[PDB]
């Protein structure tokens, strides 16, 4: 079976640079009788179906931006984008159709680097329709931030809360670069009205000292 | 024009098989074979197979040989792949996408192996700090908990509102079922003029909600009505009881009264509100029939009654239970 | 339209003869054989011959051969078979029927062998408990005794009374006659205004009688304690309640109290008593707790305190159920 | 002779379900000549006249409701019952017509399963004009209770009773599937007036204790 191999793993590139990303096959997708490579670029953003960018080696697609070009030929190729753009961070596959199975690449990870951004941060206690449920979880949001590393902790009625929380991050975004960040408390109604005083406190790179934001427990 | 459209997302349990749908459109089903390609969690794709539609000729790819079967019905302009077996290393998103020029494809189904069932999510509200309480714009949000097995499909005021939002990716909890959160900003001036409603569907489980987030909010009170039947223990004499509990309920008005058929029941008993140690009173009534009767299967219910129910009226059923 | 009517059932001396007859009526009694079926209490039915009317033809079952003799007269249009010295072995019900395809039966003759001769049956009252004692219904009946042999022919009312009517079957006594009971559930409402009377007869002994049963011609109290779980419907509330029922007491005064270990239930509350129906009182005690220390099926018990007990205390515990 | 074997003996089933019944000849029952099964199947309850409900192993006869269909062919045949209604409660017969001797299977008993009932439970005492006879008959009424099983228990002045008592049973209803049982005392007129407390016991699954009622004597 035909192997695609990709390089690199992932690069970190900054917004306007000239990136080149390798695809080298185990076997020549140059096929002697009309003089054509049979390998294609694919685009792949988190949870979506892929889209084709270059076809027969270098053919661009009818809809994909000039900065996009493909070359190579037989067992090696390239595909690069001459001035990268925040729409671009995601994930890049190559593929040969010369015979089947159909095989892929592993695929390079792109990632944009950027100015550091602070987290805009907001906390949201829990609902009354939640509480009905016998169950309160408190939401902490860090918004639009850059460097990924960041740090919440959580702090009721002044305490250290630990292993009691769980954090999800988005991709980087496609027009500003960032993250977002949201980490969540959970823990039982009872719980949750035994205690008062509910603490966020982030931690940032861009930030120049630890932010806080918080409620005391009530309806206002 | 052209679109590839298929199935839903679904549990599958060990051992057990799945059949995923393309449904072609925009152009002549039988002009282009399908192929189905598996996209590994997160990562790796494998081309299983095509199958064209039209000559009906079909490739395999020898992984995948055994595991999957690739058909079509051209009448219905559909592709399926069927799965046997399933095990772990199953759970992936199946793909669709037409001709050896992959240029269109399917959205992607999620088949997930798993022994547990599929489980509705709870929408709660992620309210803003309030006014200003954030200075030139504020964040709001819902928090879409408790859901199996993934994915859900958040977004805000039905597609129009999109910019600054962000719907975060989500996690498993310890409980087993996935909860997340979508986000979004807004200006402090639009908060209250204008109304946030986050459209959560989780098809799995068939369920779509529309939790509109509102910016906070700061005595009679419904009464909650529980049926239970006769004590076991009271199966041992001719004629048993069944009891309505009435509870929670403001002002101490009330009015209750069984019935069976059409008919009213009239040998019972209501004893007096009782004040609870919440502020509000509970009652009891006591509907005596024939042991026999009860065991005859017929459902009895009790109406009750109050100025805090919907329509100040309530009716909860009760009946002998055919138990496994 | 079509019709088979058997001979009377009847008792026959051992070594003695009997013979059996079957009238057919809607339809040319030429144009189809006349089948007999012996059927012993219970056990397989046998099939001893046919005789066909018209031809004269006939067959029989070897078994058969040398006890029956099967005949028919046509201008009388009825079929005949004709048993042979008896003996207890060929005591059963008799069945004739018509063609190969036995859609039509008789009724069936029940022929009885013994020394003993035919005794009418002599029908006593079963008397109602009273009135409002049994507040709802009540059972009344007759009991048809010392008869012989079988069939005896219970009905109530003339046929008027026939819901809920229990004639049950009868019994061989050591005596060596039969005796059988016929109730009936009446309300007990009804129960002195409207009149009851069985009308049982004997055909064998040509008896026939008709009972009328009416009703027989006619302080602390210990208190029951009965726990009940909560509403299946309450488990989707955080913090269900348990019930503890206690009925049928007199005097009023009482105390109930609700504990789980060794630990007294400090959240619940009991109703005032309340006079039931009967002149005794009632009242429930509703502890509360949290839905998730029910689940974790810990245990707990009303205790009851009053003077009719034998320590003028009791308890009864509850708990989650593991059911299967 | 062709001997015909039916199976189970006996089925417990819950309304609505669906039944099948075996019913296997010693010898085929199909006709070469015209193809035909000899072969018929009855329905039949307590002291009454079979009811032929399907003919030539398969041609269900007028009357009988679709719910019912007989298969099968040469020396293995089955009644099915697609769901179950309470009426169904009754045995179910098979017989060839072949050849002579006509022959039945031992049949199968239907038994409908309706949820745990208790009895409900009554005592009567002998009636005065029975008593002038010179003996006295005790009654014991256990109505409508489900599954058959159930004891009773006589006691006279506290003393256990035995061989001296006689119960019949009812034909599970045709519309709530209960039993009824009665058991009845029987003792001298002389016996009877010799002794003063009259006791019966019931003991049935829905009763999660057992049950007593009685009678004293002289008492009205």
């Amino acid at each position: 079976d035909i192997v695609m191999s990709q390089s690199p793993d992932s690069l970190a590139v900054s917004l306007g640079e000239r990136v080149t990303l390798n695809c080298k096959s185990s076997q020549s997708l140059l096929y002697s009788g009309n003089q054509k490579n049979y390998l294609a670029w694919y685009q792949q953003k988190p949870g979506q179906s892929p889209k084709l960018l270059i076809y027969w080696a270098s053919a661009r697609e009818s809809g994909v931006p000039d900065r996009f070009s493909g070359s190579g030929s037989g067992t090696d190729f390239t595909l690069t984008i001459s001035s990268v753009q925040a729409e671009d961070v995601a994930v890049y596959y190559c593929q040969q159709y010369y015979s089947y199975p159909l095989t892929f690449g592993a695929g390079t990870k792109l990632e944009l680097k950027r100015t550091v951004a602070a987290p805009s941060v907001f906390i949201f206690p829990p609902s009354d329709e939640q509480l009905k449920s016998g169950t309160a979880s408190v939401v902490c949001l860090l918004n639009n931030f850059y460097p990924r590393e960041a740090k919440v902790q959580w702090k009721v009625d002044n305490a250290l809360q630990s292993g009691n929380s769980q954090e999800s991050v988005t991709e980087q975004d496609s027009k500003d670069s960032t993250y977002s960040l949201s980490s969540t408390l959970t823990l039982s109604k009872a719980d949750y009205e035994k205690h008062k005083v509910y603490a966020c406190e982030v931690t940032h790179q861009g930030l120049s000292s630890p932010v806080t934001k918080s409620f005391n427990r009530g309806e206002c | 024009q052209v679109q590839l459209v298929q199935s839903g997302a679904e549990v599958v349990k060990p051992g057990a098989s799945v059949k995923i749908s393309c449904k072609a459109s925009g152009y002549t089903f039988t002009d282009h074979a399908i192929h189905w390609v598996k996209q590994n969690p997160g990562q790796r794709l494998e081309w299983i197979g095509y199958f064209s539609p039209g000559n009906d000729d079909f490739k395999y790819n020898e992984r995948f040989k055994g595991k999957a079967t690739l058909t079509a019905d051209t009448s219905a302009s559909t592709a399926y792949v069927e799965l046997s077996s399933l095990r772990s290393e199953d759970t992936a998103v199946y793909f669709c996408t037409r001709s050896l020029n992959m240029a269109y494809w399917g959205q992607g189904t999620l088949v997930t192996v798993s022994s547990a069932s599929t489980k509705g999510p709870s929408v709660f509200p992620l309210a803003p700090s309030s006014k200003s309480t954030s200075g030139g714009t504020a964040a709001l949000g819902c928090l879409v908990k408790d859901y199996f097995p993934e994915p859900v499909t958040v977004s805000w005021n039905s597609g129009a509102l999109t910019s600054g939002v962000h719907t975060f990716p989500a996690v498993l909890q310890s409980s087993g079922l996935y909860s997340l959160s979508s986000v979004v900003t807004v200006p402090s001036s639009s908060l209250g003029t204008q109304t946030y409603i986050c459209n959560v569907n989780h098809k799995p489980s068939n369920t779509k909600v529309d939790k509109k987030v509102e910016p906070k909010s700061c005595q009679p009170r419904e009464p909650q009505v529980y049926t239970l039947p006769p004590s076991r223990d009271e199966l041992t004499k001719n004629q048993v009881s069944l009891t309505c509990l009435v509870k929670g309920f403001y002002p101490s008005d009330i009015a209750v009264e069984w019935e069976s058929n059409g008919q009213p029941e009239n040998n019972y008993k209501t004893t007096p509100p009782v004040l609870d140690s919440d502020g509000s009173f509970f009652l009891y009534s006591k509907l005596t029939v024939d042991k026999s009767r009860w065991q005859q299967g017929n459902v009895f219910s009790c109406s009750v009654m109050h100025e805090a129910l919907h329509n100040h009226y309530t009716q909860k059923s009760l009946s002998l239970s055919p138990g496994k």
